[PDB]
């Protein structure tokens, strides 16, 4: 644990179904992400940090913990995104005569910063007497052996811990789930998914001059306005599909049950009589070349009224 | 958990193509590397090729680069190895090994025995080897039976319906140029009992359902 | 021996892209470790053991790529991991071994930098030119930004604006307090937690920036989120007299609390 | 492609000794993807070690793998009658590119045994089929390495002899070799003297047994 | 756990001063009562004075009001006891005991001997005691060796290189008015063995590195 190993996983695809469906783990706790979502997500990198502790210390491998393990051996940051997985390894790390291979730092001069490793074996100075590399009084060897034995209790048996840190940076994603990518469909309202970033909208070819290190652009509201296609490295603009209010133009139900409908601010192609106003698309109203007083206001100088065989007209 | 089961053993005439299957269980098929390993009789293991079902891009050894085609099917979790233009040297056991990306261990199938023979089922031919009355090795003689021209394997050879077991050396069969197997089974007995004890070799060939009990006598 | 130091005005140099998100035609306010405008950069000729602090802006006006690498660490005496970078042109030899650096490391025209290298937990390999760099170490990850521009001036840094792209991010997980340069006129400014107001044009280039703590006018510009300020009076910040020292006043008590007879009693009650 | 070569080709030891097999990789092979298989004759390969150091399920603790880089070693601390089989080293990975070692066989170390030479004239009923087979038997000899040649009328014969070798018997630890000389009936009658010469370590001089065609 | 370690033994001439230190480990030093306890040779334990380092106000026993100064340094976690104008009666073992405010248990040091004497290192003088030829106690006569005028302690007395152990009594040393220790070691043997068995007393004084082997004979 004091010299925890870190492997870098990059440029690969992992099916995490085999992971969270495994019964070999006693602890499986994800932070910032769900275990079942990992197959739908892509990450810039993954860091698999592996080590051994004892059972009573597994709780210390978690964001916002304190103790010997957390303070002196392995500290997870508060904004940690990842998954901590621990499983009992009594059959592997316990010897009858005592397994002294595994050590943990028992004293340190301060706390470790997140994802910081200390392998120094300098003799710890517990007081004001310098040790000069020799044990004695107020001088300790900073590392203490676990000495796992098969007869130990559950809280002292050895547990193997792997922490998977999923880096979600702005760089191109290189670790993904086993999700097959469909073809790119443009000019249509679709539900899209780029490197695990999901959304709904219309994708169009863009003239934005992305720099090589940029993978997406954001708007003022912090919404992804453009993306780089991970396979054919082209920039795509993402726009909301089409939306707007729907107004019903009616004479009194005493007068008639016939109504017209205004789709506000929508072209007469996203949606009898269809009339393109500056207020939107008007359906069910007969446009007339005559001009009368405003009866029901539509907007932009356009008003609607029920007139003579009788129908709703716009003018 | 994980378990691989291959198709049944095959007997194919030369010039045809075989397609051995390998059905995997445990739900680790897509994210695994599944390879085919060929062992010719009496020879070490040989790696033919492999494939990752997620990607579907099979890789083969240069020796088997062209003659073999390996495919994977996730929807049914099955790997297929197809060998075309079978030859006499292709008679071998084909295993399918599997390595998950979450484990360093390897999972093996039970093996698929493929026999590339142009002949058909045939009963054994038994010829006794009459011991020589003068070529005695210090008072001990050897006598046996030569089983020849039989197919397919295996055949069981016993002495006096299993009464005699000591000194019996049933040599392993060999594939002759004619496509029919042959072996020699001998036993060592004292030379003084050549004219006293009667020895009969019993040969059983279940595929041909042939039983032959032939007596050995001094020349 | 080593030449004496020197000082220079940094003008507006030292700006880098805080992130890789594309933005165009916008004024974006970012709090990050930046080189303050018109700062006092240390100028050296060709290399002592400079500190690191919160991060280092580096600059080199060269024509033959003399300066090649750097060293990072706390003691740099093989008692702790030290990050050695040999980033020259396009070849990088990054290592984090427990190097035992020599008294006066140098590179010949020959590789004699460290005497020992054990327990390498990481290893990564891949008119004048002004090469500008930004180095920092946050959360165990070492970030490097860079930008190389052709300039024609040797007296001092050019009076103009140019942005630094992000290049490298290493998982060293090392404590860095000191650093040094490796050779075969360079400037070393220090980064501080400053707020900047960057201007992205139609092509996404940061063509201008305002240092929100340089002067009251820049504070006004950042408060208004605009580079142009009309005539008037604008409330830009709040003023507070910060405390000088800490005072503790506890009662004059001369007794120890008898917690021994509670936590160390022979028999606790029912 | 990476080539895995085992050493020694054949290992001869006695029960209770220490067996050490080595595996050389032409390139730097990750130690995480090295496996050791044990195959007894007539059985599918049995995985012993994976990861170059991990014993499989039910593997006795006397088996132990180690090594790195280009050298990987299997160390059977105490041989037992069950620890005599052909051992392979497999280099594999998470990519479809694997290789195997040529195989190392561990056999019983026994005192040299003098072969027993026998020659059997072909049976008449077999001659009735037009094929004549002459059987030369080397019974209860050790080590396996032996040379057998067929001399017909003092003429060396090649391309017409097939040899079968039995496994090392668990009782006497001596091998047996059967050499069969198959010829046509017409060619069989063209010669009178048929002999097989045996050269072996346990024999001071080569031993040849011969028979005359048609003799009793 | 909590451990107290004192300075080494001290030898001081009368009129000088000594300063015994006591280092504490365990982090309980500041919030404890550290006290000094003096045991004169053959006398009971005696509480000199104590101090709470967190406050720094020492409290001494009425007998040690003026001649003792007790201090504590939290930065070094060390308690010092300084005694000035050392007298012959101050030759004693000084322990440092400690009581934490969180426990009722006591933590003691190993004890530091302070010897206040004027005489310097001196070798022993051995004088045998000739057993009386007529004052026999029922056939048993006693004989011994008197080791006198030696300093400092201790000395080891054996008989016949340890061959004689039964009936041997090595009386404890006593401090004479001259500052030199002295003792007598005796043993009782049958009177019939006075003229038969030879007895030699070996006296060893390591500080002076002096060994004397003297024979005892009847007068
Ligand atoms: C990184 O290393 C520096 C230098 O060794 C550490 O700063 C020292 O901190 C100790 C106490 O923590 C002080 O006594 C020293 O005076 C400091 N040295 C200097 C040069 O300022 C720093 O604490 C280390 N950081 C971490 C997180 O361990
Ligand atoms: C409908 O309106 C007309 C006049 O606008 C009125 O006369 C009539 O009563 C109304 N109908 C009802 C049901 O009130
Ligand atoms: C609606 O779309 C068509 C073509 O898509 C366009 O010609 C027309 O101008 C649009 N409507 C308005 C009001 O511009
Ligand atoms: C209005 O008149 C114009 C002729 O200028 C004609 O094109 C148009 O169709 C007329 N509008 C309607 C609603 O008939
Ligand atoms: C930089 O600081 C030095 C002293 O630290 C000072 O002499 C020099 O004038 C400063 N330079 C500028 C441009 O302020
Ligand atoms: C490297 O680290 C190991 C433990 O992590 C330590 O035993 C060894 O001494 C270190 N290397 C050197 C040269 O000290
Ligand atoms: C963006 O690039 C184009 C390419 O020619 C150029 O014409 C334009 O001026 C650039 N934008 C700005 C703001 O300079
Ligand atoms: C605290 O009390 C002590 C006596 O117990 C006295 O000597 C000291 O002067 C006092 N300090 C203050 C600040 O009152």
């Amino acid at each position: 644990v004091y010299a925890w190993n870190r492997k870098r996983i990059s440029n690969c695809v992992a099916d995490y179904s085999v992971l969270y469906n495994s019964a070999s783990f006693s602890t499986f706790k994800c932070y910032g992400v769900s275990p079942t979502k990992l197959n739908d997500l892509c990450f810039t990198n993954v860091y698999a940090d592996s080590f051994v502790i004892r059972g009573d210390e597994v709780r210390q491998i978690a964001p916002g913990q304190t103790g010997n393990i957390a303070d002196y051996n392995y500290k997870l940051p508060d904004d940690f995104t990842g998954c901590v997985i621990a499983w009992n390894s009594n059959n592997l790390d316990s010897k009858v005569g005592g397994n002294y291979n595994y050590l943990y730092r028992l004293f340190r001069k301060s706390n470790l910063k997140p994802f910081e490793r200390d392998i120094s074996t300098e003799i710890y100075q517990a007081g004001s007497t310098p040790c000069n590399g020799v044990k004695g009084f107020n001088c300790y060897f900073p590392l203490q052996s676990y000495g796992f034995q098969p007869t130990y209790g559950v809280g002292y048996q050895p547990y193997r811990v792997v922490v998977l840190s999923f880096e979600l940076l702005h760089a191109p994603a290189t670790v993904c789930g086993p999700k097959k990518s469909t073809n790119l469909v443009k000019n249509k309202c679709v539900n899209f998914n780029f490197n695990g970033l999901t959304g709904t909208g219309v994708l169009t070819e863009s003239n934005k001059k992305f720099l090589p290190f940029q993978q997406f652009g954001r708007d003022i509201a912090d919404t992804t306005d453009a993306v780089r296609d991970p396979q054919t490295l082209e920039i795509l603009d993402i726009t909301p599909c089409s939306f707007g209010g729907v107004s019903v133009i009616t004479p009194g139900t005493n007068t008639s049950n016939q109504v017209a409908v205004l789709y506000q601010g929508v072209n007469c192609t996203e949606v009898s009589n269809v009339f393109q106003t500056r207020a939107g698309c008007l359906i069910g109203a007969e446009h007339v070349n005559n001009s009368y007083e405003c009866d029901i206001p539509i907007g932009a100088g356009i008003c609607a009224s029920y007139q003579t065989s009788q129908s709703i007209i716009a003018y | 958990e994980v378990q691989l089961v291959q198709s049944g053993a095959e007997v194919k005439k030369p010039g045809s193509s075989v397609k051995v299957s390998c059905k995997a269980s445990g739900g680790t098929f897509s994210s695994s590397v599944i390879s085919w390993v060929r062992q010719a009789p009496g020879q070490g293991l040989e790696w033919m090729g492999g494939i990752i079902p997620l990607f579907g891009s099979a890789n083969y050894a240069q020796k088997f680069q062209g003659r073999v085609t390996i495919t994977a099917d996730e929807s049914t979790s099955t790997a297929y190895m197809e060998m075309t233009s079978l030859r006499s040297e292709d008679t071998a056991v084909y295993y399918c090994a599997k390595v998950s990306q979450w484990a360093l261990i390897l999972f093996w199938g039970q093996g698929t025995l493929v026999t590339v023979s142009s002949a058909s089922t045939k009963g054994p031919s038994v010829f006794p080897l009459a011991p020589s009355s003068k070529s005695t090795s210090g008072g001990t003689a050897a006598l046996g039976c030569l089983v020849k021209d039989y197919f397919p394997e295996p055949v069981t050879v016993s002495w006096n319906s299993g009464a005699l077991t000591s000194g019996v050396h049933t040599f392993p069969a060999v594939l002759q140029s004619s496509g029919l197997y042959s072996l020699s089974s001998v036993v060592t007995v004292p030379s003084s009992s050549l004219g006293t004890q009667t020895y009969i070799c019993n040969v059983n060939h279940k595929p041909s359902n042939t039983k032959v009990d032939k007596k050995v006598e001094p020349k | 021996t080593q030449l004496p130091p020197a000082y220079t005005n940094s003008f507006t140099r030292g700006v880098y892209y805080p992130d890789k998100v594309f933005r165009s035609s916008v004024l974006h306010s970012t709090q990050d470790l930046f080189l303050p405008f018109f700062s006092n950069v240390t100028w050296f000729h060709a290399n002592p053991v400079l500190p690191f602090n919160d991060g280092v802006y580096f600059a080199s006006t060269e024509k033959s790529n003399i300066i090649r690498g750097w060293i990072f660490g706390t003691t740099l005496d093989s008692k702790t991991q030290s990050l050695l970078i040999v980033n020259n042109a396009t070849n990088v030899v990054i290592k984090v071994c427990e190097f035992q650096f020599c008294n006066d490391p140098f590179l010949g025209v020959e590789f004699r930098v460290y005497s020992s290298a054990n327990n390498c937990t990481f290893e990564y390999v891949s008119f004048k030119n002004l090469r500008e760099f930004v180095f920092k170490n946050i959360d165990g990850y070492f970030k490097i930004y860079s930008k190389h521009t052709p300039i024609n001036l040797v007296r001092g840094l050019p009076q103009g604006f140019s942005a630094l792209e992000p290049l490298v991010d290493l998982p060293i997980g090392i404590n860095i307090t000191r650093f040094q340069t490796l050779h075969i006129a360079y400037y070393v400014g220090y980064l501080q937690p400053r707020t900047f107001l960057l201007k992205y044009n139609e092509n996404g280039t940061i063509t201008d920036a305002v240092d929100c703590a340089l002067d009251p006018l820049s504070e006004t510009k950042c408060t208004l989120k605009s580079f142009t300020v009309e005539k008037g009076i604008y409330q830009t910040s709040n003023f507070r007299v910060q405390p000088t020292e800490s005072i503790v006043r506890f009662p004059n008590i001369t007794n120890l609390c008898p917690f021994g007879e509670v936590f160390n009693a022979t028999r606790f009650a029912s | 492609a990476i080539r895995m070569t085992q050493s020694p080709g054949t290992l001869s030891l006695s029960p209770g000794e220490r067996a050490t097999l080595s595996c050389r990789a032409s390139q730097s092979v990750s130690s995480s993807y090295l496996a050791w298989y044990q195959q007894k004759p007539g059985q599918a390969p049995r995985l012993l070690i994976y990861g170059a150091s991990s014993r499989a399920t039910g593997i006795p603790d006397r088996f132990s793998g180690s090594g790195s880089g280009t050298d990987f070693t299997l160390t059977i601390s105490r041989l037992e009658p069950e620890d005599f089989a052909v051992y392979y080293c497999q280099q594999y990975g998470t990519s479809p590119s694997w290789t195997f070692g040529q195989g190392t066989k561990v056999e019983i170390k026994r005192t040299v045994a003098a072969p027993s030479v026998f020659i059997f004239p072909p049976s008449d009923e077999q001659l009735k089929s037009g094929t004549a087979s002459v059987v030369c038997l080397l019974n209860n000899f050790y080590p396996r390495e032996a040379k057998v040649q067929w001399k017909v009328d003092n003429a060396l014969q090649s391309g017409n002899s097939q040899e079968s070798v039995t496994e090392q018997d668990s009782k006497d630890s001596t091998y047996s070799l059967s050499s069969t000389l198959t010829l046509s009936k017409a060619d069989y009658e063209k010669h009178k003297v048929y002999a097989c010469e045996v050269t072996h370590q346990g024999l001071s001089s080569p031993v040849t047994k011969s028979f005359n065609r048609g003799e009793c």
